């Protein structure tokens, strides 16, 4: 169907598993959940503008290879998810 | 509001 299998490269399974639990593969959807969490857990985003992340001191930014980015910009964070992680 | 955004990837 149009569910994808993933299985996340070693600093992004740390990510996961930082707010998750460890699995062999994960699916897209449950991926991106617990970025989102991982993001709202560190607080990365902008307090007054919290559609913005700096994640340049962090993990994610070691990830994702930018300084920040919009949560709008859908393209780009799949992208960035996407090369980090191995379809199934 | 941080998930109201983030809700819409």
């Amino acid at each position: 169907e149009q569910e994808t299998l993933v299985r996340p490269k070693p600093l992004l399974l740390k990510l996961l598993k930082s707010v998750g639990a460890q699995k062999d593969t994960y699916t897209m959807k449950e991926v991106l959940f617990y970025l989102g969490q991982y993001i709202m857990t560190k607080r990365l985003y902008d307090e007054k503008q919290q559609h913005i992340v700096y994640c340049s001191n962090d993990l994610l930014g070691d990830l994702f290879g930018v300084p920040s980015f919009s949560v709008k910009e859908h393209r780009k964070i799949y992208t960035m998810i996407y090369r980090n992680l191995v379809v199934v | 509001r941080f998930m109201d955004y983030w809700e819409g990837l």
